[PDB]
């Protein structure tokens, strides 16, 4: 979004990443290493849901024939009311594609709020003595292979193991 | 070592529309709409349905029962939803009606708006004492009753000069208010001509004649025909030589009415008393199962997504809203360039 | 230490509805609707508002006052809001009237309909030398005048033949324009009948008699009734044996009416010229007060609250506007678990 | 929100907070000490208030009777002028629905901005030597009992008293 | 050293409206309306555009076409879009008419919602053997044909009795329905009349006529007038002493119509075949040039704002959207005050 | 808006600034020096752009006379027939204020988002030695005159230069 093109996030993505849509990936001497975390996936897909349930639920009235128009007696009133159908049918739709611009809008800016969350949530977890850069990463004093990527992103990464304070 | 936060790249072929950066591609989408297709016309779903009037008359139409032809007599249902499945409606019973010279072709429709719909029981006016002499009434033979023999209709009276066969100044009754306080009367009435020595040899005039009606600032004026009539269709299938012409008039509640007449009147004996409010849409029969929604151009439908696109039509029940184009809600992430490589130099 | 950022913990009774969370529980709300309670109507605060057509005419209902009944001339103030209170007006004065077989109950709701309107100081024809001989202008004992003793009503004049009491054919007189440029003209007319006998003393003949009206594209008939009346109502009680049947048509600007008559016609003689507009709604009276918005069902209302809810009706004024639900805008913070004593371990 | 999910806020509140709705919590050896923030309390009111200004001040067209048509004359004319009405009061109950859902949700996400504002004020009063943790929590080398936060909230601590660099 | 982030301060002279905050002041704007200016009218861009109904017939009213005047017959070209230029349409032409005792004046613009509109080719009934005795076809001298000397309107027949001048009851014809199975039917026809001389010499009776026509439920009564005709206007010059009344009728689809019928009728030859629609707003002439949009109040407009404000009219074509207030979109950043100087102290 | 009030923004702004709407400023001994960033102000724009687009895609149908109504011979249905034409105008006016109004708060809003974004981004290109204080400013051990800041804001500031870790 307008976020990472000035704070310097990177612009392209992982493929490693199969389990969710938002994750986290290390980079170091061993090479490259990814992993994805399930419950930012998780609640990003609920409130899309509920989302959805909005959309879905609201009403609008019946639209059917006059009781007392006959036709071919009538002609000029069954004119304009089926002038009236047309209308009200118009204005509806119009009303609907707005909400569903907003809803989409919505949907596609919480793209970096769900990884502002990740960076900050990584932070704490990390420890005390790793530097934040400044676009979402960070530099650690210790080896972090895949598995150390998938405690991390499990949410049970301790950094006491490693010798390092906390 | 560098640890940082990231989102994954995958396949991206779908489109969606925002409001401040255009159309972009995600990953996944929700549809929201379905084009359905074209079926027959169900029962609604927690209603009771009109299709015909009186369904349990067999070998009627729809006109034969607001008529009152003989043995198309019957109770009427009650029902909240009715379908208007003929534009046109037609006859196949009594004696033979120029039905394009009025507006009578429509009151079956008119009445299939109203959710309460009777014939009273008793007449609106005794015939044979009306102005104009004293009257005997008429009987057809293409009009046969339970018992075979002679009939009519049981909401006109076919007035004949008993005794004095003279010409006549325009006459006048007034037709009062028999139903409850809250219902419409809808009343019938009309005329009989024939050709010139039989209309001498019954009513003992061979002009034509007018006949004016008038309720609740409406009027109406008709001048009969005597003889070079149309064929005859839509009837029993006896030769005759004369016509009728049949009209009705709407009386409010509290109102009466009033018709002016000469010659050939057959005089209003049952009206109908209808109250309610039923809703209406064009249909086709028979109803078929049953259905969530009926729609005027898809027949019984039932909601799966909220809305549709086709063609707009008028719709009764629980039925998806219409909207111009497909609508997608984005479920997935923006288009991400496979840039794994490009990083991992 | 360990200083920390936090949000507060209170009682949360109160219910929102969001977009992406649901129904959730909030400390505080603001409401934006109310039901209102039914009430008297009043006079519209900052617009002079319509009641009765001739407030200053006593003993005078509306219809007297279009009619022009004896006593009932007045001047009719100008006014950008009217009240109909009364669905089916009635006469209390002059000759007795079938009111039922034309339009003329709804002759002054009509006429309320118009900012301004006025009666014409000018006859628009010359009555005693209208087609169909010379005539002699009837006055009625049931229509005393402000001294005392025979008058008629001021649209219309009876004319009765002067010298030859004989019958005719149909008759035309074509109805001048004679209002200003934008204004609307409404012409009165009508015809009088009675029992045989004295149809034959007071014109000549004693068979009913045809009467036709035109203007603007629209164009109407009648026939008149020779006898056996219904009773007198809504009159001034003297005893009579005839009756008259009254009717308006109206001449958009520039345009001229036709009216074709027989014996016993009620020649036009002041018209209505109206112009403008005014806004209507149904509501009784007297008014009492003054109020912000006038409101159908419940009568003056005075704007607390943006919305409401209740049954929707037509409003005149500063009013709410109306929702299907009541609505709420949050004022507090979303619901938080006492946790302080859980992580106070 | 699902900000603070991600990020490792506290589920919980504090009920010693009386006078405001957003605030500050101290937790020592002497146990807990609650202050409340009246800046920011006053400002989301601010905008509440304006936003109720803004429902409150559109309007619509009056509907009234039709001049020209008569009763039990033009009764079709009467029964499409009803259906008209009916239409026209759906359609702006649907609009008016939707404008307060969306004043809802912003007013309830707002709540996350509201508290990372005040973290970071918190950060740029507590002085160079605390330490960010990344869930709003901060440590300090220093004892803060109900006066000190007492102040801190007012806006006028100044770490320069507690013999620490500024 | 101090580095900091910042946003400008300049002039803020614009206003704009937000949800959250009020008024505020911004540095620029984009406006997003106009206010149009009055303009003639034009030719619609991309579609064929109607103003008078046959553009190549010379001297001839719209009116003068629609009744089928001589040498003002000619093809009337196919349009998607009209212009309804004339409110009360004149004619200029043949023998003179009471234009204002019917609706006749607004046939040429109900024409004018057609998109095909054709003259049939042949004569929907045979003139000399009608009901009422055999014909011949009356001819007037203020109607000239292409050689000239005598002719009258295309879409009738003025019949007048060829041996018998007598008197007649009623008769009755049926008008059948000549077009194709999409279209509709419009039946021109009227009647003729005189002073009393001339009445009994041309037909043999000097008495009132009486007219009757009935088509899809639709009814309708004329009386004709002996004598003291108003003036002649909008015809040949010649002068004349009797006038003719002109009616036309619609049949749907299928349907017949019926004609009752005295002596001076003018029978129905040729018919209009219509079918299609077309979009019709009120303009003038000439149209000049070529436009975008045509506003009922402004004329030709070219889009160049998506928004308008002023009197709100019909349009066709591609508008913009008219809106109640001057609109803004915020091009710039909000007001801030010059504090440079204030933090550099 | 409501986050600069409590973080600790500054209330004022710079005319140095001529060449952007958001960009840098250096505080000093030599005083005070202005410099303004060119991307962030070109996305800006080409969001409103955007959003004008949006708003200027947008049809509703044309409306016209009646085909079979004339004049006064049917004036109760021509009287209707307006009357339907100002409810219909009435209410999609409505409805283009309300977007209008929404788009406006939208623009309004990320003046403090665009500026969080400026604010790391700094972060990131100003070398790990230099200390945030929670509103925007940095503290540097360095000189910075106007031909530093113009680096700053092009996006080529290297520490390394100055004698200082990168
Ligand atoms: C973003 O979404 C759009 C919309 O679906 C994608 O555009 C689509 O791309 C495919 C792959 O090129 C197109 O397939 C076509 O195949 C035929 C041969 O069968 C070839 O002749 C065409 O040139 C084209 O390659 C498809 O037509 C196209 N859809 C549209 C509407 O243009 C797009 O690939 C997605 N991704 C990106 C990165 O844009
Ligand atoms: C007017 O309509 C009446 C309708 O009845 C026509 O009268 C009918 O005319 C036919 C002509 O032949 C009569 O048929 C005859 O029937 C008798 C008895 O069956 C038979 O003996 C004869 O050899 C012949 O078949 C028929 O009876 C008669 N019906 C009556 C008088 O009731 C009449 O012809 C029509 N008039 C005109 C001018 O068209
Ligand atoms: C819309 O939904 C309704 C409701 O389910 C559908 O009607 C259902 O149609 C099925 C299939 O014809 C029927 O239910 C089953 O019928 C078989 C027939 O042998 C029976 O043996 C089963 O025990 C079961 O009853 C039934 O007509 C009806 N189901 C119910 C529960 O009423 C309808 O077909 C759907 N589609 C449309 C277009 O209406
Ligand atoms: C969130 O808001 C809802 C909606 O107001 C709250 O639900 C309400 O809770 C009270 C307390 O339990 C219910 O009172 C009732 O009292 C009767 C005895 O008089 C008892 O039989 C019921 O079982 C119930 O306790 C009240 O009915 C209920 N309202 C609704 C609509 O269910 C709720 O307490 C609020 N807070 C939370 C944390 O949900
Ligand atoms: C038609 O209506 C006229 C209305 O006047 C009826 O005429 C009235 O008839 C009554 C019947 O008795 C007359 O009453 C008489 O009055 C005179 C004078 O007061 C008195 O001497 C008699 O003893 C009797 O009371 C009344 O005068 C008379 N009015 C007239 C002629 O102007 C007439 O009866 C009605 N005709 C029918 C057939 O109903
Ligand atoms: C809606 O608001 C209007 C405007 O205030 C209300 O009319 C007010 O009613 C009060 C009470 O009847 C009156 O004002 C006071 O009346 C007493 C009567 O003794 C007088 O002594 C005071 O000096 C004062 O005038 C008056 O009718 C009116 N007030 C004004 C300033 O005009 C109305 O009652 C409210 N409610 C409704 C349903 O309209
Ligand atoms: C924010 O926007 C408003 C709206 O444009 C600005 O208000 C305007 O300010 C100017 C300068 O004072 C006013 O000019 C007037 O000049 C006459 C002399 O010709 C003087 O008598 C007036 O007292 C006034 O100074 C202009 O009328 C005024 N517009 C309105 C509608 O009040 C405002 O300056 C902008 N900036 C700020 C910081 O408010
Ligand atoms: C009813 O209308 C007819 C229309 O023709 C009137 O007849 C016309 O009356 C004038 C009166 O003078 C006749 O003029 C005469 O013309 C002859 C021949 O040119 C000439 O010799 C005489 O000296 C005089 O100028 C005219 O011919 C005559 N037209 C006819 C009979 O066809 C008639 O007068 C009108 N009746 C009434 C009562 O107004
Ligand atoms: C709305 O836009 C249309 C389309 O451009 C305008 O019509 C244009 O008017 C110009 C000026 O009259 C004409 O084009 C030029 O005309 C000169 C005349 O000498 C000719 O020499 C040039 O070669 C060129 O054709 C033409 O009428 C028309 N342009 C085109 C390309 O069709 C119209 O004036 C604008 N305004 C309104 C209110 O409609
Ligand atoms: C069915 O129609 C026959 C026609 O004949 C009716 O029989 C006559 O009914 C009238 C009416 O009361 C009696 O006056 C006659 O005596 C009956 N018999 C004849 C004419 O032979 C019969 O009543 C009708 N049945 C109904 C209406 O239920
Ligand atoms: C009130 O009505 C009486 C009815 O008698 C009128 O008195 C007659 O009016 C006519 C009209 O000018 C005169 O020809 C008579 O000479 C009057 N006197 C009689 C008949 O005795 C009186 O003019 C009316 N007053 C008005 C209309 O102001
Ligand atoms: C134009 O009008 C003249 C009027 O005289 C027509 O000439 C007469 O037409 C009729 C119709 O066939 C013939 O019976 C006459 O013999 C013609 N000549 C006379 C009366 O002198 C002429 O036919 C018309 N031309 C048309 C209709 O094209
Ligand atoms: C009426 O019936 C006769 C007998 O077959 C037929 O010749 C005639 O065409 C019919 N009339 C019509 C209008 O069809
Ligand atoms: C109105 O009617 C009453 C009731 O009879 C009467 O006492 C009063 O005098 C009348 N007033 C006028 C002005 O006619
Ligand atoms: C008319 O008045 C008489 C006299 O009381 C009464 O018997 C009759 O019922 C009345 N007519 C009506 C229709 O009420
Ligand atoms: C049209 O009228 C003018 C005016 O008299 C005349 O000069 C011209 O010849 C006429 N043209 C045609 C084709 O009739
Ligand atoms: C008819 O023409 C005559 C002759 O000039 C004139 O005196 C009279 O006023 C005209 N009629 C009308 C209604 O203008």
């Amino acid at each position: 979004g307008f976020f990472g093109a000035i704070a310097g996030f990177l612009e392209g993505g992982w493929e490693g990443m199969i389990a969710g849509w938002f994750g986290y990936t290390s980079h170091g001497a061993h090479g490259v290493a990814v992993a994805a975390d399930l419950k930012a996936t998780q609640e990003a897909i609920n409130k899309i849901t509920k989302n959805l349930n909005s959309l879905s639920e609201l009403e609008v009235k019946n639209l059917y024939r006059l009781s007392y128009a006959m036709d071919e007696l009538h002609n000029e009133i069954l004119e304009l009311d089926e002038k009236v159908d047309d209308l009200r049918a118009d204005t509806i739709s119009s009303q609907i594609e707005l909400a569903v611009l907003l809803s989409n809008e919505g949907i596609i800016n919480r793209e970096d709020w769900f990884l502002l969350a990740l960076e900050r949530k990584l932070k704490k977890m990390l420890g005390p003595s790793a530097v934040e850069i400044g676009n979402g990463c960070f530099e650690t004093k210790h080896k972090c292979n895949q598995t150390c990527l998938d405690k991390i992103a499990a949410g049970t990464f301790d950094a006491g193991e490693f010798s390092l304070p906390t | 070592d560098r640890i940082c936060t990231g989102i994954t790249s995958s396949n991206s072929p779908h489109v969606v529309k925002t409001a401040t950066q255009g159309e972009v591609n995600v990953t996944g989408v929700i549809p929201l709409t379905t084009t359905p297709t074209k079926s027959h016309f169900a029962n609604l779903k927690g209603t009771e349905t009109r299709g015909k009037l009186c369904p349990k008359c067999l070998n009627c139409t729809d006109l034969d029962v607001a008529l009152g032809r003989p043995k198309c007599t019957g109770k009427i249902p009650s029902a909240r939803v009715s379908i208007l499945h003929e534009v046109r409606p037609v006859t196949s019973g009594c004696f033979p009606i120029m039905h394009d010279r009025t507006k009578i072709r429509q009151l079956p429709n008119l009445l299939r708006g109203y959710e309460h719909v009777r014939l009273s029981t008793h007449n609106v006016i005794n015939a044979e004492g009306a102005p104009g002499g004293p009257y005997k009434i008429g009987t057809s033979g293409s009009c046969p009753n339970i018992t075979n023999g002679n009939g009519f209709f049981a909401t006109m009276a076919w007035a004949v000069p008993d005794k004095n066969k003279t010409a006549t100044n325009p006459l006048t009754i007034e037709v009062p208010y028999v139903c409850t306080e809250g219902e419409d009367q809808i009343t019938v009435w009309g005329f009989h001509s024939d050709n010139e020595t039989q209309m001498a040899k019954l009513y003992g005039d061979s002009k034509p004649q007018t006949f004016t009606s008038s309720a609740n600032g409406v009027t109406t004026h008709y001048v009969s025909q005597i003889g070079g009539f149309p064929n005859q269709t839509e009837d029993g299938g006896l030769p005759q030589s004369g016509r009728i012409v049949v009209d009705y008039m709407v009386q409010k509640s509290g109102k009466t009415g009033t018709i002016t007449y000469q010659r050939g009147i057959l005089l209003p004996q049952k009206v109908w008393c209808a109250s309610g409010r039923s809703k209406v849409i064009k249909g086709s029969l028979p109803l078929i199962g049953e259905a969530d929604c009926l729609h005027e151009k898809y027949g019984g439908l039932n909601k799966s997504k909220p809305y549709y696109t086709g063609e707009h039509a008028k719709a009764i029940g629980n039925c998806p809203i219409w909207v111009k184009t497909p609508l997608k809600l984005a479920n997935g992430t923006k288009y991400r360039p496979p840039a794994k490589l490009l990083k991992e130099r």
